[PDB]
RNA sequence: AAUUGAAGAGUUUGAUCAUGGCUCAGAUUGAACGCUGGCGGCAGGCCUAACACAUGCAAGUCGAACGGUAACAGGAAGAAGCUUGCUUCUUUGCUGACGAGUGGCGGACGGGUGAGUAAUGUCUGGGAAACUGCCUGAUGGAGGGGGAUAACUACUGGAAACGGUAGCUAAUACCGCAUAACGUCGCAAGACCAAAGAGGGGGACCUUCGGGCCUCUUGCCAUCGGAUGUGCCCAGAUGGGAUUAGCUAGUAGGUGGGGUAACGGCUCACCUAGGCGACGAUCCCUAGCUGGUCUGAGAGGAUGACCAGCCACACUGGAACUGAGACACGGUCCAGACUCCUACGGGAGGCAGCAGUGGGGAAUAUUGCACAAUGGGCGCAAGCCUGAUGCAGCCAUGCCGCGUGUAUGAAGAAGGCCUUCGGGUUGUAAAGUACUUUCAGCGGGGAGGAAGGGAGUAAAGUUAAUACCUUUGCUCAUUGACGUUACCCGCAGAAGAAGCACCGGCUAACUCCGUGCCAGCAGCCGCGGUAAUACGGAGGGUGCAAGCGUUAAUCGGAAUUACUGGGCGUAAAGCGCACGCAGGCGGUUUGUUAAGUCAGAUGUGAAAUCCCCGGGCUCAACCUGGGAACUGCAUCUGAUACUGGCAAG
């Protein structure tokens, strides 16, 4: 959903109380990818040979505004 | 102590050594006292491949230089005894 | 410093973060730099087709 | 790294046939030589001294099918090498394997020659040589591989090749499909109205 | 610091304390000689020089003072013990 | 033979320490004019031999003080 | 054969010539950005914050120095569940081996960075007063005793870091005693100085049966050499500033003491009153130096990434200790700034080693594989360690290769664009039709980097020995991280692979439309106010091509700081006028000198780089043998016209 590729590096699973490290992550699991450059929330990470966009949840849309100045 | 040894000077995957006299402490491709031959493990069965100024090695060996097990096999093969 | 914004139209307002280029505008004494379209918070020139590399416009979908 | 585009276009620009379509018939026409290299092609833009100087090298480049950088590097070498920087640029050009194989008639066009060299269809002295730009020496022997010997292309190629001005600095076969690079051609034994001092005058400033 | 060859630290300490104490007394002996010169006692000077010579030499050997230092002491002490005494 | 050095004495009063000046021509690295180059050296002379104005011949030697690594060999001419 | 190569253009004017600045064509880059992007080879990759750092790794190794047993394994000063020669339990350090400890060697190498340093350094050429681990040559020594202490054991404090008392023990740890020259002091006479043992095997003779004993291999001490390393000294060169002119108390010299490995105001007491500076001291600013790199015809200008030499630094300031070597990058001590741990009493740490995070920024990479190779530490060796190194990953950052097809194809299709409505163009381009299959994909097969070590065995090699040890043949198993390597052989099908800037002059490339001093372009001149080749779109063309542009930057053109190689009547430029110290310059003859100057010879000018000619990777890039070159420096010997010094005119 950005038309750029990313290269996975270190991987971490938050593991009850320790950022345990991983070299492989299978389907049906969750984990956090360290170092990925430009991946915002909602993006799909798919196989480059088998590209697909996924559903992407929805973005709640703010209800309040306020102006701010830098003191 | 001073030593005769090989300083890798080839290029990736195609090394080309430069046998040399040096203070053992210096870097392999570093500071050296004098060049005293070479060894090209590629070369190809062409005209050239290995060269040792055996007279100079012999001389340095005279003042207590030492020799790599690999320079050894390279001398003990370019011969000098029959 | 004061800086030029080339091409037809722009977004660019009081808080825009831009990338400044260098290169004068000899109609605007004092303006000695360009703001590089398509870099950071400056958009490329809408609907342009020629010389797109300047003016930060991407190739339109072959 | 290759031009690929429409080739007569290249020819009509220079105002002369460069044998880019040598293949068979025509040997020009069925293109409308000169009379429209573009929409305004049928004009005589009286072009400057920079103009002719460019166009003349832009011809040589197009004759042998060599792009700028390689060409420049050839220029550098010709300079350096002892000799008249003008002619030994052409020397280098003619010494090209992909050229040599064409001069020997294994392909109709210098392009077709290239495709043969690249598809590993050609050997020098026994050893197969893949790269189009291989500078061939004298006594070397380019030969077509038996693995694809006298099939469709090369038959016809030798055939119209034989019916082409037959070179001198090389001895070709046809039965064994082998040629010997006798020696580097002299400036004399190749030419047309192709200058050099222009191609040199150009790269000096 | 996490490099276990920090035993070198505990080691060379034993060294400092050893060196210190030996290096201490060979100095206090050299002193005894200079004192005699200042006291003027030709006898005690040559006497005290005889007592200090083995110390200076032994320590130089053991590698605590080094050779030429050993020389320099008995060298110019001598020079002086028989310059007025 | 002994790498020595000629040059005239400037200043005298120092008690076995005579300062010798050593003129020398040399061509300017950029512009070519040959120009003078004085070179001052603190020289040891045992038993205050020389004196102001003298021309002296000296040789380099083992250090003798803070800036003092030359002794004389000869004197040559003297009076003023 | 080998530093044999010098280009101009636009722009002041109505026009001109000159002057003069701005501007442009080139080459280059550790680049960045915009649009675009197929592969490979070689190389490069935090230029900013010497900013702060989570995590792991980057320095160990020897049981052949010692006491030793925590774990492994074996054997057992020998034992069950019976699964009687095949197991899993207890002992015994017996042997292999090995946590902790003593001890030895290494931790001063390797690697990182440029903060400081304008001369405490670097460069070039010399010099004398010096030490130097391991390696090496020679000569002898290697005798005989003593006191300890870690570990350990027993109490015992901490959350942790760390320990605390008492007692015990080994050695190549430690200290006497002997021995004492070709060593040190001394004119001599004379005084005085050291050390260590350990392994493999073994005929007898033998003993407390531990081994004495014999042998081979190592190690220990001393002295003198060699080698390498290091310290010290001198001259010359190595940035800018006078809107910095004076500077200097250990200051300059001396004498004598002390001190160092060594010379020395290095230090101290006294005496002299010196020392430095207009040839730029002093004080400011900036800065690692070099080989080289970039540019240039050259002289020059610019520059010091990557490779190699030298120096300096290691959180900041400071100090020493150990040691052959440090005032120590992953050591000690003090202090400071800062961060972290704590059970609140107390503790700990310093990536400018590799990878990596944050931060800063226009911008610079993986928390990878392996010791197979080269090399380094320890070891007799096997081996262990090695983020040095060898490879891979990332990025078009650069260089060099290759591909994205090759031929064929016309009344020249459609469509677009211009059209004087005839046509012209895009364009053999497309389609169509034959052909090839590199490189990507798939399946096969398979070099080289691997030399060595290890077992056996045969050799007047030893030796009391047919042991041990050593060497060399031969023989037998075996040693790649890269690695699905290079490369070759098969398979299918044009199949998976083209962008980017420009087209008014400089400048290669021209039209329609829109727009109407608007919107905008623009390196320089300059375009735009209704027929814009200059703006924006299109068609067409031109140049480049996996890159292309823009920006930034150095040199060039720029003879525009002019040594080479310029000017000052009016263009910028002669001080309003003189006097005159320093400086520069100096008529004419001879003699003398030989500093300048010229000649020769001999040293050195690291290797790499540039160049020449060869050789090796399919070519090229790249790698590589030899040569030339390093135009310099120093020294010795000559020359004596010219210049200078001196003499006399
Ligand atoms: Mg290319
Ligand atoms: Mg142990
Ligand atoms: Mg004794
Ligand atoms: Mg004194
Ligand atoms: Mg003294
Ligand atoms: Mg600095
Ligand atoms: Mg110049
Ligand atoms: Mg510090
Ligand atoms: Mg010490
Ligand atoms: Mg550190
Ligand atoms: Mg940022
Ligand atoms: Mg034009
Ligand atoms: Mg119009
Ligand atoms: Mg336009
Ligand atoms: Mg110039
Ligand atoms: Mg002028
Ligand atoms: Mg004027
Ligand atoms: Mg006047
Ligand atoms: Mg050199
Ligand atoms: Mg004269």
């Amino acid at each position: 959903v950005k038309a750029a590729r990313e290269r996975f590096g270190r991987i971490v699973q938050m593991h009850a109380n320790k950022r345990e490290e991983i070299k492989e992550v299978r389907a049906g699991d969750i984990a956090a990818a360290i170092g990925l450059k430009d991946v915002t929330t909602g993006d799909t990470l798919c196989d480059p040979d088998a590209p697909i966009i996924l559903e992407r949840m929805e973005f709640p849309e703010p209800v309040i505004s306020i102006a701010v100045e830098p003191k | 102590m001073v030593t005769i040894r090989l300083a890798r000077h080839g290029a990736k995957k195609r090394p080309f050594y430069q046998v040399v006299v040096a203070d053992s402490r210096n870097a392999r491709n570093g500071r050296f006292i004098e060049r005293v031959g070479f060894f090209n493990p590629i070369a190809s069965e062409k005209e050239e491949g290995t060269r040792l100024d055996l007279d100079r090695i012999a001389h340095w060996v005279g003042q207590g230089a030492t020799i790599s097990d690999r320079v050894a096999a390279l001398i003990k093969e370019v011969n000098k005894a029959a | 410093v004061t800086s030029y914004i080339g091409g037809e139209g722009h977004n660019l307002q009081e808080h825009s973060v831009i990338l400044i280029r260098g290169g004068r505008v000899k109609d605007l004494p004092g303006v000695r730099y360009h703001t590089v379209r398509g870099a950071l918070d400056c958009s490329g020139v809408k609907d342009r087709k020629q010389a797109r590399s300047k003016y930060g416009v991407k190739r339109p979908k072959a | 790294a290759r031009y690929l585009g429409p080739k007569l276009k290249l020819s009509r620009r220079e105002g002369t046939d460069l044998f880019l379509k040598s293949g068979v018939r025509a040997i020009d026409t069925k293109c409308k030589i000169e009379q429209a290299p573009g929409q305004h092609g049928a004009r005589k833009p009286r072009l400057s001294d920079y103009g002719v100087q460019l166009r003349e090298k832009q011809k040589v480049r197009r004759i042998y099918g060599v792009l700028e950088r390689q060409f420049r590097n050839y220029y550098k070498e010709a300079a350096r090498l002892k000799g008249n920087t003008g002619e030994n640029l052409l020397a280098l050009l003619e010494g090209r394997l992909d050229n040599v194989v064409y001069r020997m008639g294994f392909g109709a066009t210098r392009a077709e020659a290239r495709q043969l060299v690249s598809h590993k269809a050609i050997m020098v002295n026994g050893r197969v040589v893949n790269i189009a730009s291989y500078q061939v020496s004298p006594n070397d022997v380019v030969s077509i591989r038996e693995k694809a010997k006298k099939q469709s292309r090369v038959k016809a190629a030798l055939e119209l090749a034989e019916q082409r001005e037959k070179p001198t600095w090389l001895e070709v076969d046809a039965g064994k499909m082998e040629g010997t690079f006798k020696r580097k051609p002299e400036r004399s034994d190749l030419s047309a109205d192709i200058n050099e001092h222009l191609i040199v005058e150009l790269y000096s400033k | 610091n996490i490099k276990s060859a920090k035993k070198r630290a505990i080691q060379s300490e034993k060294a400092r304390k050893h060196n210190a104490s030996r290096r201490s007394m060979m100095r206090t002996f050299i002193k005894k000689v200079y004192a005699a010169i200042e006291a003027g006692d030709k006898a005690a000077a040559q006497k005290a020089f005889n007592e200090m010579q083995p110390i200076v030499d032994r320590q130089a050997a053991k590698g605590l003072i080094h050779k030429n230092k050993a020389a320099r002491h008995k060298a110019n002490l001598t020079a002086q013990i028989n310059k007025l005494a | 033979k002994i790498r020595t050095l000629q040059g005239r004495v400037v200043s005298d009063k120092m008690e076995k320490s005579i300062v010798v000046a050593i003129e020398r021509f040399v061509k300017h690295p950029i512009y070519g004019k040959f120009i003078k180059r004085t070179t001052k050296l603190h020289v040891h002379d045992e038993n205050n031999e020389c004196g102001i104005g003298d021309v002296v011949e000296i040789r380099e030697c083992r250090p003798l003080s803070k800036t003092k690594s030359w002794t004389l060999v000869r004197v040559v001419e003297k009076a003023v």
